[PDB]
């Protein structure tokens, strides 16, 4: 288990290797590098911080693919347990929640949230009406128009 | 002065940030090293930054918030009191909602003058509950107490409001008064008699209650009986407004 | 250890109230009976802090000290040895 | 100025329903008015039954107190969980005045005021159907003045709030009336906490006095769930055949109803009411709970109803069961929508059936109909009925499997958006903390554009440094930390954007300009924090250190 | 009752006097020399003593005493519904009132550290005075809410954040606890609830909070066993 190993040694090359197996953009990868570098002397297990950083960035960058396909959300963490050498998935989401405290309110995290238009899993135009307590907020008990359209196209493909 | 604490949030952060700092680890930095600023340049820079910094996002957000105005009107017609809260001044929002929107809608739906709006500036420390009830008795003309209803050195305001509650239960449910309360958790209106008076007025279905709160601990003011009487629907309206009107009663130099 | 029935807390509460009533105990820093009717009227409209906390936590002081009890309690009493520390 | 006044009245200037047009504004106004009137009949049908239930609570509760109050000591009644709102009645009993005396803690600062108010009320009530002294000699002279015997019923309201020394001395005072042969005294105590909390505050001789004849009465609405079940059943019979209730909604109702004990019924009424308002305000299919609107089918109704997952499951089961493709494309509907919205949905009538069978045929009364309805919704009614050890022989008669009907998602009360949580029971201080910390979920990011783009609003920027700091903050070091985040060049360019303001242009070319601007903005945000309650000055005349008061996530 | 008991199945005066001396011998240490308290005890225990009078007992005083011996071992002069949030707020207020605020991280802190640091070590040596025998200490609102959050009971858990935050129900329950005077303040009239100068303290004894904690199956004694 890579999350158990205390005071371990790592370089930026391993960080780029982890960030290139998730196909993140390069600026986000160097911001992950800088975020590890400004905390590197004070982590009991730096792989905990790195795991939370890449998981929180890969939730944000592919928010549209996660919206149109939830199984990607069941893929990515299921892939990353293969890289942290852990069988249970609870420590990975614990890493996500523990790192989430340390980067919320940071300027680059907020700019990433703005430019991908992703604030805790939804766009601004939905979160403003859930914050206002609107009765007309787009609740999710039906399916969206894009999901309905791609499902209708897929079922018309498999009909003939 | 960032803390050397492992935690930030929850009780973990609360217990981790309340540790003991040694005397040599403290900073003896004072206000004498700050640049000297007079009142006039304070006023000049504040009214410049409060009128040009982030004004366009505040304008667009405020145009989003008036799409909530029919839902606010519908919640007021079903007997709920509106409580607004958030970061920033909510005074302009409350007067714009109650005067420019809500009173003509109530007056036209009850068909010729519009509904009177009684404004309570709870940010004013001189807000007095007896004079507010004097204005209410001029606006609503309730029946005066008889001799058996005065009890024995009772509070005449509370007994008169209880008589008003017993009267208005058998009246048509048409709104006769719009009570706007800016800063319901303000320095004098947060007291127990003022809150009791306002919750018993909120019992009456013919008075619409639109209130705002600024303190982070404002729901501590209301127990089960006052929460039942107030009948609040809560609405978060954060706008990061300057709040320059409410700051005139405090000293910004201190 | 060296028999006497040990009474429970609920029964000792009545003995405690009887000892307060017989002026063996006195509430801490209590003024008591005021000098004039105006001071008594001012006191009667004040809510004292001792009247709201539970009875087991009220501070009290002795009107008779342990040395005086050793002076008065006879030698043949079964609690005479505990009038010394 | 009106802004500097204590209060002022504005007679607005007058230069028609709050429901809006749905279907992206393409709904007709006829459907909007029909939704309005439909909501009004549903709300009236629910609230008439609720008013009748509340009146029956009042009538039966006065009946129980009147039974316990009648048929040389006090007659003591302890009303547990009372909340002291009920009007207690006394009968007409000839040759005897029955006088009822209400006392609150506000009317009881000392024993003298208790006796003076009690004898004033006694004399006023005796005169209502030569001045006297308002003391206990009015009690001993009552048969000399008025000729009949006296029965005083004292009702102490909010007994957990009255000073107990005053109440003990008042009971000891009222003990003096036992030597008069024409006086009987009843005491009614509105106990809110429990009886053991009351007797630990009274003296032991007073408890021995009160022990001669006392009656306990649980007067709460939680006892037996008899009044909550009637309100929930009234809501069910309002929406029977029209609307469904989700298991999430009923679980939310139970979880919120557990958190409030003294005021349970009107919280339930408020929650059901707000769910009904939310449904009739957000859903254009509400007109289809009336069968006369089935000619109001348009296109946008069809594309909204085609995204139902029950329709999704039904058509994929249809392509599982039907090999040819011609019948599948014909459905992908308007006529098929009509024939299924008139289904009976007999779960409400069966819930009434098991309710009356549990109450009147098995003599079991301690059941929550809301919890029973939740267990019937999730399919575990047998696991709810196997507790009393008497429904074992009736386990097979009361069996019910849930039928996940088609297009029930357009007619249901749910909470999967958190609207009921954000409106009725919000996380108030958590919402304030999260709006301060994040702030990009509040203010839009439109793309002084440069300074708005690269500098935060001042309160959020102050909160970001506030949260990462210690309990005790130096104000000057806080200002130094706040000044480092600000842009030193773009702010000085921003205050030079307006050439009309001359004093700001004069102050901009000062060599100490940026520090002055930073200190002004910092001080304004610090006083905003102080007014919100986030910080506290731990002094009176220095104002050099502050203490953190609020932590995010608590 | 006595003349009903003799028909259901000087010496009457003998058995009444014997009951009076038995009451005095059982309860003189409790009542003292109070005529009134012994009169109440006689009135309370006379019908329960009459109800255990038999033909074998009417002329045998020692056997009649042994038949109704329960009336003389206990005085029995007594008269013998909060929310879950109110119950845990009362427990947390008792904890705040009787534990000093410099060791809470040594009891309640449990969460995994990403940043290097140390929690509180704990109290070094135990005190030999039980602090619940004294008056309660004063605390702030946020300490009470922090300890209440600590002691309240607990891929879809990723978006859960399973920790209860102080919403308006918690503050409403706290205000209800204050208006019932199970919590108290430093001032009693014209109370400024929102001032940071106003502090809070518990207002229940140990027995009340003990039966409250056993009502919710909370181990409140485990926070007091190691401290003294």
């Amino acid at each position: 288990s890579l999350l158990v190993k205390k005071y371990c040694k790592m370089t930026t090359e391993e960080i780029i290797r982890l960030c290139n197996d998730f196909e993140l953009p390069r600026e986000v990868a160097y911001k992950i590098v800088d975020e590890y570098n400004i905390n590197a002397s004070r982590l009991v297990c730096p792989w905990q911080l790195v795991c939370g950083l890449v998981l929180n960035c890969t939730f944000i960058v592919f928010n549209e693919r996660r919206r149109k396909d939830p199984r990607i959300d069941h893929f990515i963490v299921s892939k990353m347990c293969s890289l942290m050498l852990t069988s249970k998935v609870d420590d990975v989401i614990e890493c996500v929640k523990l790192v989430k405290e340390l980067i919320i309110g940071e300027k680059w995290f907020r700019d990433l949230q703005i430019r991908y238009d992703d604030f805790d899993g939804i766009r601004y135009d939905e979160i403003i009406f859930r914050k206002l307590g609107s009765m007309l907020q787009t609740t999710n008990i039906l399916v969206t128009d894009d999901q309905y359209n791609i499902w209708k196209k897929r079922i018309e493909m498999d009909l003939a | 002065t960032k803390s050397a604490s492992s935690f930030l949030d929850t009780f973990e952060g609360y217990f981790d940030q309340r540790k003991i700092v040694r005397t040599n680890a403290k900073s003896r930095h004072t206000m004498s090293m700050a640049p000297d600023v007079t009142r006039e340049e304070f006023s000049l820079v504040s009214n410049f930054f409060n009128e040009n910094f982030q004004k366009r996002p505040r304008q667009k957000l405020f145009e989003i918030q008036k799409k909530m105005f029919p839902q606010y009107w519908f919640e007021l017609t079903q007997g709920f009191s509106l409580l607004f809260y958030g970061v920033g001044s909510k005074r302009n929002f409350l007067e714009e909602f109650a005067i420019d929107y809500l009173s003509p809608k109530i007056a036209y739906s009850q068909l010729v003058n519009s509904i009177p709006c009684l404004i309570l500036n709870g940010y004013n420390p001189s807000c007095n509950y007896r004079d507010v009830f004097k204005e209410i008795t001029d606006l609503l003309v309730p029946a005066e107490l008889t001799r058996s209803e005065t009890k024995y050195w009772g509070n005449h305001v509370i007994l008169q409001i209880q008589k008003m509650i017993d009267f208005y239960k058998n009246q048509p449910l048409d709104i006769k008064l719009i009570l706007v309360v800016h800063n319901l958790d303000g320095p004098s209106i947060r007291k127990n008699t003022f809150q009791t008076m306002l919750s018993f007025l909120s019992v009456i279905r013919q008075i619409a209650i639109v209130a705002s709160t600024d303190h982070i601990y404002a729901p501590l003011l209301w127990d089960n009986m006052k929460a039942q009487n107030y009948n609040f629907v809560f609405h978060d309206i954060s706008n990061f407004e300057p709040s320059t009107v409410e700051s005139t009663f405090q000293d910004v130099m201190k | 250890s060296r028999t006497i029935k040990l009474w429970l807390k609920k029964d000792v509460k009545n003995v405690w109230e009887n000892l307060v009533q017989l002026d063996f105990f006195t509430e801490k820093s209590a003024v008591g009976l005021r000098d004039n009717a105006t001071a008594a009227f001012y006191a009667s409209n004040y809510q004292f802090q001792g009247t709201m906390i539970p009875f087991d936590l009220r501070s009290y002081q002795m009107q008779i000290i342990l040395q005086e009890l050793r002076r008065i309690i006879p030698k043949s009493n079964m609690y005479y040895s505990w009038t010394q520390l | 100025a009106d802004a500097q006044r204590s209060h002022y009245t504005v007679y607005p200037s007058l230069p028609h329903i709050p429901f809006v047009k749905l279907l992206s504004g393409k709904e007709s106004e006829v459907n909007v008015e029909k939704r309005w009137e439909l909501y009004h009949q549903l709300h009236s049908h629910f609230h008439d039954q609720v008013d009748h239930i509340i009146d029956n609570i009042e009538a039966d509760l006065k009946a129980e107190i009147s039974d316990l109050l009648y048929s040389r000591c006090f007659n003591t009644i302890f009303l547990l969980g009372s909340d002291s709102t009920t009007k207690i009645e006394l009968k007409d009993e000839s040759s005897r005045y029955n006088v009822l005396i209400e006392l609150t803690p506000k009317e009881s600062p000392n024993v003298r005021m208790m006796l003076r108010r009690s004898m004033y009320k006694l004399y006023s009530a005796a005169d209502a159907e030569n001045d006297v002294s308002y003391d206990l000699s009015l009690v001993e002279n009552f048969k000399r003045l008025f000729g009949k015997d006296l029965a005083m019923v004292f009702n102490f309201k909010d007994v957990d709030s009255i000073n107990f020394n005053t109440l003990d001395n008042f009971i000891i005072l009222l003990k003096s009336a036992f030597k008069y042969d024409h006086v009987k005294i009843s005491l009614i105590f509105n106990i809110n906490t429990n009886l053991s909390n009351i007797e630990k505050n009274l003296r032991q001789s007073t408890i021995r006095l009160l022990k001669r004849n006392y009656h306990k009465l649980d007067v709460s609405s939680n006892k037996g769930f008899k009044y909550g079940n009637q309100i929930f059943q009234s809501f069910l019979d309002t929406v029977d055949g029209k609307l469904n209730l989700s298991d999430r909604f009923v679980e939310f109702i139970l979880s919120k109803m557990a958190n409030n004990t003294n005021h349970n019924l009107q919280l339930l009424t408020k929650m059901l009411d707000y769910s009904l308002m939310s449904y009739f305000f957000q859903n254009a299919f509400s007109v289809f709970i009336d069968p006369v609107n089935v000619d109001f089918l348009n296109d946008d109704y069809l594309k909204i109803l085609s995204r139902c997952p029950t329709f999704m499951f039904f058509v994929e089961g249809l392509i599982k069961q039907h090999a040819p493709a011609d019948e599948i494309l014909s459905l992908l509907l308007e006529e098929f929508f009509v024939e299924f919205l008139v289904r009976e949905n007999p779960i409400n009538g069966h819930a009434k059936f098991v309710a009356r069978f549990l109450e009147e045929e098995l003599n079991i009364t301690n059941f929550n109909l809301i919890e029973l309805y939740h267990n019937l919704l999730i399919g575990k009614l047998d696991s709810y009925l196997d507790r009393w050890s008497a429904c074992k022989e009736y386990k097979d008669r009361l069996h019910f499997e849930p039928i996940d009907t088609i297009f029930q998602e357009l007619f249901t009360l749910d909470n999967r958006s958190g609207l009921l949580t954000q409106s009725i029971f919000p996380s108030y201080k958590s919402n304030i903390e999260d709006n301060l910390l994040s702030w990009e979920q509040v203010l839009p990011s439109l793309d002084s554009g440069d300074l708005d783009k690269i500098m935060a609003p001042v309160l959020g920027q102050l909160f970001k440094l506030y949260r990462e700091a210690n309990m005790t903050i130096n104000i000057y070091d806080f200002y130094i930390a706040f000044r480092e985040t600000l842009p030193k060049e773009e702010i000085l360019n921003f205050i030079r954007k307006d050439p009309s303001n001359t004093k700001l242009l004069e102050l901009a070319e000062t060599p100490d300009a940026f520090d002055k601007v930073a200190l002004i903005l910092f001080m304004q945000a610090i006083f905003a924090f102080e007014n919100m309650g986030l910080i506290k000055f731990q002094s009176t005349k220095s104002y050099d250190l502050v203490e953190k008061c609020v932590w995010r996530g608590i | 009752c006595l003349r009903k008991r003799i028909i259901e199945e000087d010496q009457f005066q003998n058995v009444a006097a014997n009951f009076i001396h038995l009451i005095v011998q059982a309860f003189h240490s409790y009542t003292g020399n109070d005529i009134f308290a012994l009169n109440d005890l006689i009135d309370f225990k006379w019908p329960k003593y009459v109800s255990r009078i038999t033909k074998e007992n009417i002329f045998e005083p020692l056997a009649l005493y042994k038949s109704a011996i329960k009336l003389f071992l206990s005085t029995d002069d007594n008269l013998s519904d909060l929310s879950i949030i109110s119950k845990y707020l009362l427990i947390a207020s008792y904890i705040c009132s009787y534990l000093e605020p410099r060791y809470d991280a040594s009891i309640f802190s449990r969460k995994t550290r990403i940043i290097q640091g140390r929690a509180a070590y704990g109290r070094r040596k135990k005190k030999e005075v039980n602090p619940r025998y004294l008056q309660p200490s004063l605390f702030a609102i946020e300490r009470l809410l922090a300890i209440f959050q600590a002691i309240f009971p607990i891929l879809s858990a990723l978006r859960e954040e399973s920790l209860m935050k102080a919403n308006i129900e918690v503050f409403q329950n706290l205000s209800e606890l204050h208006t019932l005077k199970l919590i108290a303040t430093t001032m009693n009239k014209n109370i400024d609830y929102l001032s940071p100068k106003v502090r809070w303290k518990v207002n229940v004894p140990w027995e009340i909070i003990k039966e409250i904690s056993e009502s919710v199956h909370f181990n409140i004694s485990d926070y007091f066993s190691d401290i003294h």
